[PDB]
């Protein structure tokens, strides 16, 4: 027989298996591919590991408390320090890569909840004080949750990024975010969500350290609710796999 | 032209069009006939005025500055940027990337400033609008050698003529203007962060060619931007909170939506 | 242009206070660099590639540039008593940016 | 070398356009482009989901 | 010279005219375009995409994620109304800041259907039946389930599939309705009722939530562009 | 794929959707149809609304207590006061109509019970 | 071209063309030859200037408002409606329904208001006419953000130029403008009753871009409407009594017709 | 793409019109439409009444 | 540029001229016309219709 | 005369426009061109030519 | 259109493209693939704006002079020469010989000079620009017979009109304008030495046709030169030192280049 | 006698030019001349020097 | 816009008089709602979503809105003595409508 729910994604040397999953969302309808020569601008021969970098990386799990507003991961920054994808990112100047985001959160039949797994391109965010911009390590997080905060962030002489969940830190309606490729994790039916994101930047290639093209935001629209006696620590673990990595401009390591 | 409805009769089948799974992220493509009975209506309506080109082709003022003919502010210097205004800025933001040609139009208006000098018989005013490309020499006084015009594109408009209108071709080192930039100019990630770092389109200088008359006159120049041949990529949700700054996306937290009386209220 | 324009630097009395005014210049900016520092009135000035004490009685000989046109205009005020808002206004013809620093103790 | 195209009229006519400037960035706005494809944003799923058939089998 | 007379309307500036104008910089070699995933050619494609609707915009809840969730629970009764809002995608606050509604606020005339998609975000064991119902304009908003039973309605049942769409038909005397409020073009009333009760087993929550989405069908049209009334400005930034 | 349980019935301007349902029982094997002329006896031109009357009417819910013996609804009398089906019934003398009965009662996996949903012709009591 | 007459000689027959029955409502189609002897005259006259298009195509002022450049009334706000005037309104009423495109033309005239400020050397005035579509943001002060122009169609006209003329396509949610509406906006039948309920065509705003000079100047703007591509349905009797209001058909009872001396009088 | 039509002259000549604006709502007034049908308002009776024949038989 | 001279009568406004003028709102999708009983194309058709004549217009 | 309306941007001066303009002196017989070694048609040809780079630009 | 790069793999051969001999004077024609590995990139960039014609076609002011309508300087006399300005002069110098047509444009601006004469109601000013060919009669007073205009090309421009623009065909006895002349006019080699000796293009005279009014008015005339149909020969290094004179190439010794910190400094 | 040529457009259109003045020195600027030959200034050596081959044998 | 703008309401002394000023807003009307009541001078004002007594001595604490922006601006004047023309002027930027009510006894 056949079943729509089951799905198995294999990449590099690490594959994932989801018994209950909703159909994969293929970005804007464009599966990621290597830079065609009709639009190349770097004359150097690009290195393409294609196995070393194109593999499923599992980031750090985060707890989904009934009081958890949301989380955001800058995809390039998140993998900056993990494996060769991180090493080659540190060395090469230019970097072009598609993404295969996959967020797992499994709960029993008696739990309830709903996540919005959406990857936002160019998530330029706003600082608590209007005049200054947020600093790195506040806006960015290395394998870190970078959690949203429901309360509006107090505005003083600081560089704290607005974590206001009802604005998503971009001063836009969180409900209207759906426009970006998005998959919901309704605990009652699907415990996993996968979005294949194409490389979405205005230039053929960009330095990954200089700029983060896409940011995975998990915003629980319906809070987790369970009766006493059920497991109280249900985590959300994110496994992001790069695809079609292409790097130019070999230089000394650093940034 | 918009698609039309197709007739349907009573139905009773295993197939369900209404019941779906919004978790997948596929917006259900359900027509009205799926959940009721509908007649065959030929809809002649056309989605012509909702086109991206028609949506953003309206001339819209971005910035007005005022320069006097005698005093401290002899000439006006404004860095080119669509972020200064609100309506046009919000229109453009709807798309993460955008590639459009420009048709700048300048509406210049003079005004006899109150003074005490008598026999004020001013001759017709003449104005000059100069576009300094980035990295180009910039005027410091109203009469520096830069105003003579070597290669920069400048327009000379005598007052009372039709407002000057010069078209600008797409001007970006990248392949498209980036409305949003989640990046720093510095590799170190320390410094300015945002759209301002990647978007430099030059500076605009406006001055009085002739002083005009004995009495002081203040000239207001309004700059209008109309995107043309526009191509937009990656649609994004519209800016919900009011803008606070021109160089950044910083905002003040605002209610998702204006409230109503109750969850069953109809106002 | 200036990094972190709104800042609140609190420092105890007796040690030098480092007040940063690091700035980045746009391609459109090709003008004489005028850096002026204000307190709440002019503490220091930088025009024509020279530094001016400006005869400020409260802070004479205690204020100096830590670094310059490279992009740094920070000041290390020494031997604090000085409490107020320190405004640094780097100047360029297309755009002039200012940074306000509140100093405590 | 004049290009003749239909004018935007009601439902239920020609106009003549000649490009004067040779730059080609001075051409009038290309408003008459009624082409759309909702598949990129609406229905972005990798595997087709027939609306009549059950979504999650 | 060719003898010409200038007709009225010459030497004027119109914000909505397409014409030609000499390029300031001739022969500029524009940067060649590339392929960016997700080109948009029509605003209506964006309107078709789903957008969460803050149905529970009550009081302070517009300042939290509670604005979107619609509360349902097992109550000893039936026919109790779950929610209700007028069909004014442009003027109604419920729809005003939704992606369809906010784009609509940039226009004046609208026509077409609406795909209200209701997603049950309750437990996996909870079973609730709901009478999504849209009443056509003309009478007062229905106060009881029996009153709403008459108008167009879908008896949504919850199972393996979660979401059910109520495709609001285009019933109207005028080919186009005004985006703003008007007695002449009242869109209608959309409401939900409990067909039965949301019964749950023991050791499971009895307070489930429901989210609602809005979208435009393939027969949606807009005309008469206008500036939006939501944005505001005092001085240039 | 396919599933027998799911089913959607659309009539008039109101449709119903059942995620879990058993196969529909089509009466005695005869789907209802309009009066054929081979057996008509009224010479008047019949009015057939066909949308105004042929729509899903939802009656009043009743509680299924553990002590509830049963319930009975006279179908014509039940709809006598609901909508045009009721109005046209009040006006016209003769009336012929087929029925599409649908009874909903949803309970969690931990509830138990069993109903007999049966329509009885000529229930003289 | 008009139909011509046909010759006729003396006649004597049972057929009677004159004797008819006006009760039927059929106006008798009797030519002159039917009741007399007539010659064959070729009438070359053409009903060309009686066409509906030629009848209503004349530019006709509907409303003039006056806004000063300094004082209380800085800008002028007029709701669009052809009912304000009399001649054009009466012309349009002849038809119960009408479907026409518009060609608005604005005749703006300035005037140096009497004052005491000396050295009045005002520069050329510049004016802006903005059309706010219904439901759009409306300006409250002469310098609000609305005046900057985001998407609304506005025309900037410097004084001394040819009067501004922008064409308007048919703007009605229905299939035709309803000159007469025997209905209420409210289903309850309580509230405003008449043409005003269904006809909203937006609002028109006129302001001075520049103050112009030291002395106060009052600017009179006259708005001209010329129906074009007109199609009219259901002809109705012309309004006999003088109009009293713009939003309603209310009238003062007036004599069917001006009286004469006697029933046999010839004056 | 120029349309040539006869000018309105006396009884007992051509002019050239070119549509500049592509909107088609900017076209000059269509005055030359001399078509009429009095039957709708005059003679609106269901059954034809020949004038020569008696009206009410 | 094409050398032209403006003849007398230019830059004037005439209440009885038919010409072209740029549309304020481009590409407006007009509402499609329907059939309304009794379209009138000429004023003279209305003149042909009967109208009662107040012959006794005497005094009050 | 041909009825025309002047679009915005008329009667202005642009430093970067190519158009036609009546010659002050008509029918001037220009001096015929000859062959001069090294005609340049593009600035980039000059950029391709080698140029010494003052790398040691230190102090005096 | 610019040439593109060609792919290359690893190489190991006797042939060396990098190692060359710059003594020959042949700039090595080395593509990027010669000294590394490169991919096949189709470069769609075009060297269109670097063309000699596009490089020097921008209108650029060369000289502005001011003549009053009443007083000592009634008329302005300027010898035609592109050497007076700096930007256009430097642009032209890049080529030892140049052959271009001219499109002179005059931007004239008036100004009511401060005075004490009352009732200053000046009528619109009218100006005359006369080109005296070399060897032609030259005006001495504002009203001499020369101003009447016999055969010299002169343009009459009333103020408030579009700025006058008359094209000039190539005007040189030689086969090309010589930007640099290493020669003397005198065979003896005693006298003026330089470009001035061979370049005479006539004289330009500007005057007020009418006095204009009771009060003194000063008229500034700016002359703009735009080379067109340009052909350039023998490219030369750009002028490094600032110009000091118009008739000669004399300069003040200047540093080859702006200095930096050290030979390894990156600023 | 109108000359039709392609407009300068982007990578990855026609305009009509009519010469009004007969002088021919009044013609618009001939910008569209993309012809180059670096051999005159670059590589001016009398004997060809193949880049791959050694320069000074 | 206001329903029945000319009205003559006669009511005996001692009972509250209900003065209706129900109004309907056009689509073109998008302005701050200013409702002002006049007597023959300002009894009540409604600007910025607040109600103003306006210190009218003849009618202080006896005049209140019966209902609001929904479309009702009626007033129930209590304990009449008051005879005059009551003018209600609901205000919108495109059109401002006024209603005059003659009160007797």
């Amino acid at each position: 027989g056949y079943s729509d729910r089951v799905r198995s994604i294999t990449l590099g040397n690490s594959t994932i298996t989801t018994q209950e999953c909703a159909n994969v969302v293929v970005g804007y309808g464009v599966w990621p591919d290597y830079l065609k020569d009709n639009e190349a601008t770097a004359e150097d021969q690009p290195t393409q590991p294609d196995v070393a970098t194109c593999r499923f990386y599992t980031l750090d799990s985060v707890q989904w408390q009934k009081t958890s507003p949301g989380w955001w991961w800058k995809l390039p920054d998140a993998l900056s320090n993990l494996g060769l994808f991180g090493q080659n990112m540190q060395y090469h100047y230019l970097g072009r890569t598609g993404y295969t985001i996959h967020v797992q959160c499994n709960a029993s039949k008696f739990h309830q909840g709903c996540l919005l797994v959406v990857c936002v391109p160019e998530a330029e965010m706003g600082c608590a004080t209007l005049d200054n911009t947020p600093s790195s390590a506040e806006l960015l997080g290395g394998d870190a949750a970078k959690e949203f905060a429901g309360e509006p962030i107090a505005s003083g002489s600081n560089k704290l990024v607005q974590r206001v969940v009802y604005n998503a830190g971009m001063g836009i309606g969180v409900g209207n975010l759906t426009i970006f490729p998005h998959q919901w994790i309704n605990l009652r039916t699907n415990n996993s969500a996968t979005i294949v994101m194409p490389y979405t930047n205005s230039v053929p290639m960009d330095n990954m350290f200089r700029h983060n093209n896409v940011t995975l935001m998990v915003i629980p629209f319906v809070p987790l609710d369970y009766c006493p006696g059920s497991t109280t620590y249900v985590p959300i673990t994110v496994t992001i796999a790069p695809m079609n990595a292409e790097y130019n401009g070999l230089r000394l390591a650093g940034h | 032209r918009v698609a039309d409805t197709v007739g349907t009769g009573p139905t009773n089948s295993e197939a369900i069009p209404a019941l779906t799974a919004a978790e997948t992220g596929h917006t259900s493509q359900v027509v009205p006939g799926d959940t009721m009975q509908t007649r065959h209506v030929k809809n002649y309506h056309s989605r012509s005025e909702s086109t991206v080109e028609n949506f953003l082709c309206r001339s819209a003022c971005v910035y007005f500055t005022e320069y006097k003919n005698s005093g401290s502010k002899r000439y006006a210097e404004w860095v080119v940027t669509t972020r200064q205004a609100a309506q046009l800025r919000r229109k453009l933001e709807f798309f993460t990337y955008i590639r459009f040609d420009l048709e700048l139009t300048f509406v210049i208006t003079s005004t006899q400033q109150p003074s005490t000098t008598q026999n004020q018989d001013a001759q017709i005013l003449t104005h000059q609008i100069m576009y300094v490309p980035p990295g180009g020499p910039v005027p410091d006084k109203v009469d520096s050698y830069v105003w003579q015009t070597s290669t920069n594109p400048s327009v000379f408009w005598t007052e009372g003529n039709a407002p000057p209108r010069m078209s600008i071709p797409f001007l970006s080192i990248g392949n498209a203007y980036s409305n949003f930039y989640d990046g720093w100019s510095d590799f170190s990630r320390d410094g300015v962060y945002g759209i301002n770092t990647l978007n430099s389109m030059g500076t605009l200088y406006a001055r009085h060619v002739n002083t005009g008359g004995t009495g002081p006159i203040k000239s207001t120049i309004r700059i209008y931007f109309k995107p043309k041949h526009v191509k937009a990529w990656i649609p994004r949700p519209p800016r919900l909170c009011q803008y606070e700054k021109a160089k950044n996306v910083n905002f003040q937290p605002s209610g998702v939506t204006t409230t109503r009386q109750s969850i069953t209220a109809m106002t | 242009s200036i990094t972190t324009p709104e800042e609140m630097i609190e420092k105890a009395k007796g040690e030098t206070a480092y007040l940063p005014c690091k700035f980045t210049l746009s391609p459109e900016d090709q003008g004489p660099l005028d850096i002026e520092w204000l307190i709440s009135q002019v503490i220091i000035l930088y025009s024509g590639d020279k530094i001016y004490d400006d005869y400020y009685p409260d802070l004479k000989g205690r204020v100096h540039f830590t670094s310059l046109k490279s992009g740094d205009a920070s000041i290390n005020v020494t031997n604090l008593q000085d409490i107020g808002t320190y405004q640094c206004k780097v100047k360029k013809a297309p755009g002039v940016a200012n940074k306000k620093i509140h100093l405590v103790v | 070398g004049a290009q003749v195209s239909t004018q935007k009229t009601g439902a239920h006519i020609h106009y003549t356009n000649i490009n004067y400037y040779k730059d080609a960035a001075s051409n009038s706005a290309t408003r008459q482009d009624f082409a759309q494809d909702p598949g990129k944003f609406t229905e972005p799923v990798k595997d087709i989901m027939i609306k009549s058939l059950p979504a999650l089998n | 010279g060719l003898p010409t007379m200038n007709t009225p309307g010459s030497c004027q500036f119109l914000t909505s005219d397409d014409f030609q104008s000499p390029s300031a910089m001739p022969q500029y070699d524009v940067t060649p375009e590339m392929r960016i995933p997700g080109e948009v050619k029509n605003l209506m494609e964006i309107a078709e995409v789903d957008s969460v609707v803050p149905v529970q915009n009550v009081g302070e809840k517009v300042n939290s994620m509670e604005a979107y969730q619609i509360p349902v629970r097992s109550n000893e009764g039936s026919g109790t109304q779950v929610f209700g809002f007028p069909l004014q995608p442009g003027y109604s606050s419920v729809f005003s800041r939704t992606l369809l509604g906010e784009i609509l606020n940039y226009y004046t005339h609208w026509s077409g259907s609406i795909k209200l998609t209701f997603m049950f975000c309750g437990s996996a064991m909870a079973t609730g039946k709901f009478l999504l119902a849209y009443s056509p304009l003309g009478a007062g908003a229905p106060t009881k389930r029996v009153d709403a039973m008459l108008g167009t309605h879908v008896v949504w049942d919850v199972g393996l599939q979660s979401s059910c769409v109520l495709c609001i038909p285009w019933i109207s005397q005028t080919h186009y309705r005004y985006v703003a409020s008007d007695e002449c073009t009242a869109g209608g009333f959309i409401t939900c009722w409990y067909q039965t009760n949301i019964v749950v087993p023991a050791d499971a929550q009895s307070s489930c939530y429901i989210m609602c989405f809005v979208s435009a069908c393939n027969d949606f049209s807009v005309r008469l562009l206008k500036d939006t009334p939501f944005i505001s400005q005092e001085n240039f930034f």
